[PDB]
RNA sequence: GUUCGAUCCACAG
RNA sequence: CGAUCCACA
């Protein structure tokens, strides 16, 4: 459980952009805070010390995950 | 496109330098026929304005 | 607010009573024509439309030349500054390369945003940025950054940006914006693209079209006239003036030439600052490039140290006949 | 970073 | 033998 952070908003290209204090690696897997499947890291990028990350939402309607805290999930 | 300022350097959007007042023209150069079509042509004038 | 080359270095005098034999050499400026051209760059401003290759290729052909290359890549669609190296010259690009570059360009933004937040979000953007995200691993693996120097925005009218950048070599301004779109919500994309420096070139009197080029060589070739075309093609040394230097004595230059890395005693005077591992240009005491090479020592080590290999000398630019065999 | 030519085998006093 | 220069994968 390694928390992302805020999910600043859902990006037009279709992607829940948060900015972070870490670099996720490319695929790893992300989860709310109930624990759900949320989608995958697909872009990490911006200053290195506080990268943005986009995730590709695997889920029906992610516009609804704005303002919700991400987390990565090793295993 | 891209407009550059013959006067001040200045790079713009506009068409009026708004540092050097001056009218603008895009920063790009000109295309190039690589057989120069009409090479022969265009350095009889050059010729003209340089005193050649 | 300016690349790495901007920074001047200082030049230590490890030999205060060197001097330099006017006969040996031929100092950039007093080349004969020929031989200017034998190790010229030229300062290109690439037109929209051709591809790198495909303008180096015409320069080759409609100047007679046997080799030549350029010193960083631009799209087709890009225009500015375009390094050519030169017959003998040619090599040269490997200084340019590395070399930190300047761009002026137009984002096309997908929605609209306000200034306050656009300038606020590009600022984050200033600094050590992350190119490729890292691929899952079992161990700590290298990451893969770039810097850029600067980031200032010119001016913004509604949905279109116009900013200048500087960055380290490798850095793709189409990813830059796609990435502050991704930023910004909206997304973007890349209208334009200008380049307006690389290392030591930039916009200047010195840069030439492809018009300007070829008619000031027919200028030369035709009309007996060789001032032009003398202009449109710079000192191969040029090339190299971002680079720390290391000048040598005249009792050494030959022995470069002649395949021997340069050792301690042959110096005359460096840059300070200069690391283990890093590009230096080697340069006559009358500033020619004789070589590139690979310093394997310090400044300081090769101030203080009194014998030694102080460059593993990598290309060699100089003919080796300009200076007497002078060795052993 | 591997094939035979060319030059040299050079600490620069 | 080793470097550098030149040509070819």
């Amino acid at each position: 459980m390694k928390r992302l952070g805020k999910v600043l908003h859902y990006a037009k290209q279709g992607f829940l952009i948060v900015r972070t204090n870490w670099v996720p690696s490319l695929n790893d897997r992300v989860v709310d805070k109930r624990l759900q499947f949320v989608g995958i890291v697909k872009d990490v990028f911006g200053p290195v010390k506080m990268p943005y990350v986009a995730i590709k939402p695997k889920v029906s309607n992610p516009e609804i995950y704005v303002g919700e805290v991400l987390y990565v999930d090793e295993r | 496109r891209i407009r550059k300022c013959p006067k001040c350097g200045r790079y713009t959007l506009k068409e009026v330098c708004p540092v050097c007042g001056e009218k603008t023209k895009v920063a790009h150069p000109p295309r190039f026929s690589p057989e120069d079509p009409y090479g022969e042509y265009r350095r009889r004038w050059k010729r003209e304005v340089l005193g050649i | 607010r300016i690349l790495p080359a901007d920074i001047k270095r200082e030049v230590l005098i490890k030999d205060e009573n060197a001097e330099t034999n006017p006969d040996w050499g031929f100092p950039p400026e007093k080349r004969p024509i020929e031989m200017h051209i034998q190790f010229g760059v030229i300062n290109l401003d690439k037109p929209p439309g051709p591809t790198s290759h495909e303008v180096v290729a015409w320069i080759k052909k409609i100047l007679n030349l046997e080799k030549a290359g350029h010193g960083g890549t631009l799209d087709p669609k890009v225009s500015g500054v375009l390094p050519v190296a030169l017959e003998k010259a040619t090599r040269v690009v490997q200084a340019l390369l590395p070399a930190g570059k300047e761009y002026v360009a137009l984002m096309h933004l997908h929605g609209d945003v306000p200034e306050d937040k656009i300038i606020q979000v590009m600022k984050e953007f200033e600094g050590e940025i992350i190119q490729r995200p890292p691929l899952r691993s079992a161990v700590k693996r290298r990451l893969r950054t770039r810097k850029v120097y600067y980031i200032e925005v010119l001016e913004i009218e509604g949905r279109d940006v116009l900013f200048r950048v500087g960055v380290e070599a490798g850095t793709y301004i189409r990813s830059l914006i796609h990435h502050i779109g991704l930023a910004l919500g909206v997304g973007a994309h890349m209208s334009e693209l200008r380049r307006t420096r690389s290392g030591p070139f930039k916009e200047d009197e010195t840069l030439i079209t492809l018009h300007d080029l070829v008619d000031y060589y027919y200028f030369w070739k035709e009309d007996g006239i060789e001032e032009y075309f003398r202009k449109a093609i710079q000192p191969m040394e040029k090339a190299v003036e971002h680079l720390p230097k290391v000048w040598i004595k005249d009792s050494a230059v030959a022995a470069v030439t002649h395949g021997a890395d340069l050792a301690v005693p042959g110096i005359a005077k460096l840059h300070a600052g200069i690391k283990r591992g890093d590009l230096v240009a080697i340069m006559t005491l009358k500033d020619e490039l004789v070589a590139l090479g690979k310093a394997m020592m310090t400044s300081q080590e090769m101030l203080e140290k009194t014998k030694g290999i102080a460059v593993d000398v990598e290309k060699v630019f100089m003919p080796r006949d300009w200076y007497p065999k002078l060795w052993e």
